[PDB]
DNA sequence: GTCGAGTCTAGAGGAGCT
DNA sequence: CGGGCTCCTCTAGACTCGAC
């Protein structure tokens, strides 16, 4: 079962191809063949065969459609039916207006007609509109929410707000949560209140599913960054009466108009406690009552905007889909967040320590006003503050002048006692100490006071003056106009010492070995220090750009080639910036992580398949997290999560790294999932490709990127790495960053960062030539921009359409590249809904046991059953073929190439990581996973081992 | 100024030129700690015991003789204990043969007490009697600081903080490297430099697994601290007899303990932490500083200002504030050698209560950090001093 | 009987036949447990700060346990000989009849020897110490140490007072230091009757003060007085009497030294037995275990983080607790107050389910045997202020 | 009437992901 | 013309209100 191209590329094999596209295929135009040998004979590509890959014989299940388009519409509706039923129950519904008292019993409340209240045990119908309020002061267990039904309205007190007991768990239970159970459920961000839902948490997947008016916002009428800011600011420009901004009050503006909302000015679920909430509760429901009402109002006038612009069922399948992320958690990452912490505190002591002796060390430089002569901290305050007001032995004593001597004594300390009068009520903060001292010194009052400038960090402006770090011997300074730079002794035009800087500077090169004697970056003339040019120190972006802290990690190579050095000397400089750098992410990431959602089940919820399963211990911990994902948060309708979809990998020098290590399945479960391979990079060529001779491989750029196989390192981003000497990861910036956009600098810049032994010429001398290149990539770039101005723009593969603020009539010729990006990405997006759609089919039709577990953006995790993980990666293989084939089809091309009609192997892993071997060493886990939480390398499995493994049958 | 004599003139050291090599300092020969030295020793045994065991679970005290019973041991070092009475009766009185004096010789290398080298042995005695406080609830341990004898010929004393971790077989390794980070982070907690603290896996004669805590001393790394991760045999050594004896309830099943030694050395701690410290300042740890609190007087009216320092030290003293009388000197000096001096010897504070504090109550209080002065109110004073103890902790 | 109580309840620490009146004062073997431990640490803290705390010039002394050694007869103290030297004699190289006598005359000749009383220690560091006090007596010198004495060897923790001070001054020094140590005993002392001073004359003829302790058998020398006078310092000091000679006044004097000899063993053995329903009233400041936590009902795992909180709080007060929550097979009340007594724990602490309703405990005393219902955030509070007015 | 301390917000540079 | 996001800490600026 061997096929061909007419530009000899290896075609699918006879047994897909019959099942896929179809026997009578019209034959190829030869104008059009030998149009397309031209072209890639002009490169000096034509020729050099490739080696036949193994064949594939599968007995795909049915497509019981016409043909990949119907199939996958079909398929698209029979998922996303109901949901829309319910949808379409909310839109005709009339409702009996907002009752005028709550009540204030626990549990669910029904409001019926002229505002009786009722108990219920759950809302009884399927399409709710949904608001929760937590109060944050007692951590995040729900406090109060309020539902609108089509016919009736629904709110929720919990035990916490109402029985008002001494303490309360501090670990959640899906009993502490807001009960709801085909059931749709609408809210601003549904993700959040999906987070307080009890029967979201089970293994076991409710089929309830959340229609967001947010991500629906942003693929209607949404913004970029750029125009979310140029918005707000405000608040061609016809754009901002279309589009409004994610917030409630904006988009019901939008959509609805009318009377404004008006948000609470106590803000009582931020910012108050619990007896504030207790005294204000009718104020508090009836704006969560408002809020609702609200939401309706903007679903109503959001989902026919949303089902016109985006014909394709596909498209809310897979959005649908998006909505149910579920990740799950053992009592291991109790153990990973203390263990991070722990790690992360005494790393930032060690740091404090430091700073705080060169602190200490520099108040003594007050004495003499020596502090004038320092070359760092002759700018700080130094300044003082007044305290502000309104003989031989006698022998042993007896034991009568003892107690008259301490009588006495007690007396005189105790009658001062009462001299307090004369001082101010409010306590002066450390008069004495310098002003700079004083900045960095918690006051005595507060209640995490610690001795010594404990404020202190790398982050301030303070700390490289007292590390006292020197730029190839030069002194650091801050321009504020021009962020951090350096000092370059010898100009000849408190004050600043420029003669410290010379004696310094002098120093330096007699010690180390060096001899208009500096070039850098640029002299700022407009900073204007006395005696001294102020360079800005290189950023990784260019020169335009300010560095705000010299404790970057793209610091770390200019410290360690001895550019960059501390005052101290010895490591203690590369000490502090590998310090840093193996904190940044924790400091960054500390309260997401920590404060993160976790609802541990009891041995009860969970199912038998995890209790009897061997490695299922008794003294351990079973909970989920369920990611708070808005299904479409950019213009591109990508999903954004602030967390997960910001989880740093496992690396050897960053603490809790193993974030998501730690997302383990529980014992008779797996997970299995896969990440497509040049995924965008091939969404271009495919285009390029149907646009210029209408067959595979037409175009020059096309056949680079079909020929080649990732295993070898022969792939066209290995091929670029080993062109330029660069690690794959970076080749994929790079390419990613010339398709979207990036001219010969950012080659130039991303070169130079990235091979620190290139110079300027070398890197520009590469970037004109692989940019130089009528060229390769012509076709592809047509396409876009064709895509892009036409009057519609839509997606290739399913119709969606751009955002109403993107729209070439209402923005002329402004953020193009926005634009222009917007069609591979939302592809890659419809890539993604594709796959789920196909996932979610292949699972209900052949029974593997099996949820959606996360994705990101070009990966796609199941939390599968031990028993089934082979099927489920011989089902993600069909899914990878079938979505490269709906491609292939919707744009024209009635084939499928060989090399990309799998992936490379699916990981099945009981963790989720990057790659299967890794053992996730980290500051925090240094005896990596397997020595810590016995977790065993799983297994990566190209096609061929899963149809020997499965009998290439989805069926058992 | 080298650390050795700055030491010994503010009484942190003891002993003659001789005595203070570092070849004499390391052997344990001889006392080589004055009153501030002692302090500091008690201060760092008192942190210890704190974090080894009242705040660690199911660790318990214990005390054992320094003299351990007598073994006919092939090549032990351990020095003998003879009576010197029966050494004269046998050579004075009867007059015995040249047989007899070889017999009484081969007795005291036989049956005779010897001094203890490591805690090890007096731990393991009173195991039995832990296994019942803890119902025999493993894990527990014991801890124990004192004085262990060390052949050098001269015997060379050493004291010992060993804290003898009874842990099952299956988490022998994992708590091996718990007590290994817990042990290197206590010791770089009170370190001006922790990088100077480090670990080195290392094996014994027999094979067993281990690690030893290091110092970087000026002129190279010491073993300030052992873990071993000793097997059953010691145990079986100590109790040979049923095992019903020895073992302890793990869970739901009977297992014999795997036991872990936790070996520091307080002596070459206190010179490690008095290296680490080291204008001329000793900055130790403030909850191992001797002195916290220092004070002084002004320039009349004489009575009353002594009467108001004598409530202050009374007041400092009962919260339990080690403190210093420098009013009480005699000899007069300028404030400048005065906190020279206080600076040497790791004074944290050093208060002046002068004539202005009879109308009002400010007290010029200097830090050792800053050195900067900062006036407080009197009833105040002892407040500020709790919180910066309770929070440097 | 006492001694039973205290073995089973882990104050004592032995065998049945170290366990007897004459094996306990003897000190050839460890003969306190844990608890005895801690009782006894508890003792040498309140011995220090009452002595070199709330005291004028008095400073701390660490000596070594072994002597230089001398030829000197009435030395009972066992010496130290060498293992190896010994082998290699006996072994290797054969000696003769004379040789071996050689051998034997060197060990007592020149060998380590242990000490019997800190006396020595204290007076070798009288040069430092009185450098620190700028040659100004009085001053005094205090230390905690174990001290072998011959019975095998026996071993005494002694808590020794070595006060330099000006032979015009001697008796009255002395009475002082005779009625502040008999002050220190009563205080802590249920019985304070049970103490009593004698006048004592030394071999020597030199006097002296002997503080008994009447235990159930007969009055037993707990602490020992004496004026040495100049006698010891000169025979430690030999030579130049410059540097002997401390500043006292216009005038330089050898001052007269006063052991003031006690034995923290035998004081805590007289403790136990003034502390003895079967309860242990140790004075607060002497008890080793002052408060303990226990769980009452459902559910186990709030109820047991409440007590680890209330837990790492007292001991971030200073307040020893006994984690008994933990244990997992636990008696009933009544037998738990039993066992507290016995330990002589101050007061015990409930948990229960009102205590996550309102933050109420109920707090039992061990003097009184009154139960009282406390909120959580006065716990700590309550139990520091009861220390420090029981020690006060 | 005025100075200084909360307090709240906005902007800039850095850092995680894809 | 890399793009689409997310959040953080630090700092400057404006606003508010109590104590002298
Ligand atoms: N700096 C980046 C990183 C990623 N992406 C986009 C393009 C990719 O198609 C998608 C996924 O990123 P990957 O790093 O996974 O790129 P590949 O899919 O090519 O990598 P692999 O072949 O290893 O899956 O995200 C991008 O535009 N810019
Ligand atoms: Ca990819």
């Amino acid at each position: 079962q061997l096929r061909l191209n007419p530009l000899l590329i290896q075609m699918l094999s006879r047994g897909l191809h019959e099942q896929i596209f179809g026997c009578g295929g019209e034959m190829p135009d030869e104008a059009a063949v030998q149009r397309s040998v031209e072209h890639l004979q002009k490169h000096g590509l034509w020729g050099q065969p490739a080696t036949p890959l193994p064949d594939v014989e599968l007995r795909l299940p049915r497509l019981f459609g016409g043909n990949l388009d119907q199939h996958f519409r079909l398929l698209a509706q029979k998922q996303s039916l109901p949901y829309l039923e319910a949808a379409a129950s909310l839109l005709e519904a009339q409702l009996p207006p907002e009752p005028k008292s709550w009540a204030w019993a626990e549990g669910w409340t029904r409001y019926g007609p002229e505002g009786e209240a009722e108990p219920v045990a759950i809302p009884e119908e399927r399409a709710l509109v949904f608001d929760v309020e937590v109060c944050l002061a007692e951590g995040t267990c729900p406090t109060l929410a309020v539902a609108i039904s089509p016919s009736a309205w629904y709110s929720w007190c919990s035990r916490r707000l109402v029985e008002e007991r001494y303490s309360w768990t501090s670990q959640l239970s899906p009993a502490d949560l807001i009960p709801l159970g085909e059931q749709l459920v609408v809210g601003h961000n549904v993700s959040f209140d999906r987070a307080h839902i009890r029967e979201q948490y089970l293994i076991q997947d409710s089929r309830m599913r959340f229609l967001d008016t947010m991500s629906m916002h942003m693929a209607i009428s949404g913004l970029s960054s750029f125009q979310r800011s140029l918005w707000m600011g405000a608040k061609s420009w016809d754009w901002m009466d279309i589009s409004s901004a994610n917030n409630l009050a904006d988009v019901h503006n939008l959509y609805v108009g009318g009377p404004p909302l008006e948000k609470e000015p106590r803000e009582l679920f931020v910012k108050g406690s619990m007896r504030d909430i207790r005294e204000n509760f009718q104020d508090l429901m009836q704006y969560c009552a408002r809020d609702v009402w609200a939401t309706f109002e903007v679903f109503q006038q959001q989902l026919p905007l949303f089902l016109e612009r985006c014909p394709h069922p596909v498209t809310l399948a897979g959005m649908l889909e998006m909505g149910v992320s579920y990740l799950p958690v053992n009592q291991n990452w109790e153990r990973y967040l203390t263990e991070a912490q722990n790690t992360y505190e005494e790393l930032q002591r060690e740091m404090k320590k430091s700073l705080m002796d060169l602190a200490n060390d520099a108040c003594q430089l007050l004495s003499g006003e020596r502090y004038k002569e320092d070359p760092w901290l002759w700018d700080l305050e130094w300044d003082l503050q007044e305290f502000k007001q309104k003989q031989e032995d006698p022998g042993p004593p007896s034991e009568e002048e003892e107690l008259q001597r301490s009588v006495t004594a007690h007396n005189r300390l105790q009658q001062l006692r009462s001299t307090t009068d004369l001082l101010p009520k409010r306590p002066q903060h450390l008069p004495g100490h310098p002003g700079w001292y004083r900045k960095l010194c918690p006051r005595l009052d507060d209640p995490a006071w610690a001795p010594g400038p404990s404020l202190l960090s790398l982050q301030m402006r303070v700390t490289p003056k007292l590390m006292a770090l020197t730029w190839d011997g030069f002194p650091l300074h801050y321009s504020d106009s021009h962020g951090w730079g350096y000092l370059v002794p010898g100009r000849r035009d408190v004050t600043c010492p420029y003669r410290a800087i010379e004696s310094l500077y002098r120093k330096h090169c007699l010690e180390q070995g060096k001899q208009t004697y500096h070039h850098g970056n640029g002299p700022y003339n407009d900073v204007n220090i006395p005696g001294c040019w102020f360079f800005k120190l290189p950023h990784k972006d260019g020169n335009n750009y300010n560095v705000g802290s010299p404790f970057a990690k793209d610091f770390l190579p200019k410290m360690e080639d001895g550019t960059l050095q501390a005052g101290p000397g010895g490591a203690s400089g590369p000490r502090a910036l590998e310090i840093n750098k193996m904190i940044s992410f924790w400091r960054n990431a500390h309260k997401r992580i920590s404060s993160q959602m976790v609802v541990w089940l009891p041995r009860s919820a969970l199912p038998r398949v995890v209790t009897r399963h061997p490695s299922f211990d008794e003294e351990g911990h079973y909970g989920a997290i369920l990611p708070q994902v808005v299904t479409a948060g950019t213009i591109t309708r990508r999903a954004v999560e602030p967390t997960w979809l910001t989880a740093s990998n496992a690396r050897p020098d960053r603490v809790g790294s193993e974030l998501k290590a730690m997302v383990q399945a529980p014992p008779g479960y797996v997970l299995v999932g896969a990440d497509v391979d040049s995924q965008e990079l091939w969404i271009a060529a495919v285009l390029g490709d149907a646009h210029f001779a209408g067959m595979h491989g037409c175009t020059a750029f096309g056949w680079m990127t079909l020929q080649g196989r990732k295993s070898r390192g022969t792939d066209l981003h290995s091929k670029t790495a080993a062109t330029v000497g660069i690690s794959r990861e970076h080749a994929k910036i790079f390419n990613y960053g010339r398709i979207y956009g990036a001219g010969q600098s950012f080659a130039e810049r991303l070169l130079m960062q990235f091979n620190h032994r290139l110079t300027r010429q070398e890197a520009a001398e590469k970037a004109q030539q692989m940019y130089a290149v009528g060229g390769t990539e012509s076709e592809m770039f047509n396409k876009l921009e064709s895509i892009a101005m036409s009057d519609t723009p839509r997606t290739p593969v399913l119709g969606c359409c751009i955002s109403r603020a993107l729209e070439p009539s209402v923005v002329q010729g402004e953020f193009i590249t926005s634009r222009v990006n917007w069609v591979v990405q939302s592809s890659a997006v419809d890539y993604l809904h594709l796959m789920l759609v196909a996932m979610k089919w292949l699972f209900e039709e052949f029974a593997i046991d099996g949820r959606f577990c996360i994705s990101i953006h070009d990966e796609v995790r199941y939390l599968v059953r031990e028993e089934d993980r082979y099927r489920a990666a011989l089902a993600l293989q069909i899914t990878n073929l079938l979505t490269r084939c709906m491609f292939a089809y919707k744009l024209g091309l009635n084939d499928l190439p060989q090399s990309v009609a799998f992936f490379s192997a699916v990981d099945i892993d009981q963790c989720l990581r990057k790659e299967v071997t890794m053992d996730c060493k980290t500051p925090s886990n240094p005896t990596g996973m397997e020595r810590r939480y016995g977790i065993p390398q799983g297994e990566a499995l190209d096609i061929y081992q899963i149809i020997e493994l499965t009998k290439g049958s989805l069926e058992k | 100024e080298a650390l050795v004599d700055l030491c010994r003139r503010r009484h942190f050291f003891s002993g003659t030129p001789q005595q203070l090599s570092t070849a004499a300092l390391l052997s344990g020969c001889h006392a080589r700690f004055g009153p501030l030295g002692v302090e500091l020793r008690k201060n760092l045994a008192s942190q210890w015991w704190s974090s080894m065991v009242v705040f660690r679970e199911q660790v318990f005290a214990v005390d054992s003789l320094h003299q351990e019973p007598g073994s006919s041991q092939p090549r032990d070092s351990a020095f003998r204990l003879v009576s010197p009475e029966s050494i004269r009766e046998i050579l004075q009185d009867r007059e015995p043969s040249k047989e007899q004096l070889v017999a009484f010789l081969e007795n005291l290398l036989k049956t005779s007490g010897k001094l203890r080298a490591t805690l090890l042995h007096g731990a393991l005695e009173h195991y039995v009697n832990c296994l019942d406080l803890v119902n025999r609830k493993l894990p527990f341990g014991l801890a124990q600081i004192g004085v262990c004898f060390h052949p050098v010929t001269r015997v060379g004393e050493k004291t010992e903080a060993s804290l003898v971790w009874f842990t099952p077989t299956r988490t022998s390794s994992q708590w091996l490297d718990f007590w290994l980070r817990h042990r290197l982070l206590w010791w770089r907690k009170f370190a001006m430099s922790p990088s100077n603290f480090s670990s080195a896996d290392c094996q014994d004669e027999l094979g067993r697994k281990g690690s030893k805590l290091y110092y970087s001393f000026p002129w190279g790394k010491e073993p300030i601290e052992t873990l071993w991760n000793l097997g059953d045999q010691e145990l079986l050594h100590t109790y040979p007899g049923n095992v019903s004896t020895i073992q302890g309830r793990d869970g739901r099943k009977n297992v014999v303990p795997c036991v872990l030694s936790v070996s520091g050395d307080v002596d070459l701690g206190t010179l490690a932490y008095l290296y680490d410290s080291f204008r001329k300042v000793l900055k130790l740890h403030p909850c191992l500083a001797p002195i916290k609190v220092a004070l002084d007087v002004g320039k009349g009216p004489t009575v009353e200002l002594r009467q108001v320092c004598q409530g202050l030290l009374n007041e400092l003293l009962e919260n339990g504030i080690s403190v210093w009388p420098g009013y009480s000197e005699t000899v007069h000096s300028s404030l400048e050698q005065l906190h020279s001096k206080y600076d040497e010897m790791s004074v944290l504070f050093s208060v002046l209560v002068t004539e202005t504090t009879l109308e009002n109550g400010l007290i010029q209080l200097r830090s050792r950090d800053t050195t900067m002065k900062e006036m407080m109110h009197i009833s105040k004073l002892r407040d500020f001093l709790v919180k910066y103890l309770a929070s440097a902790s």
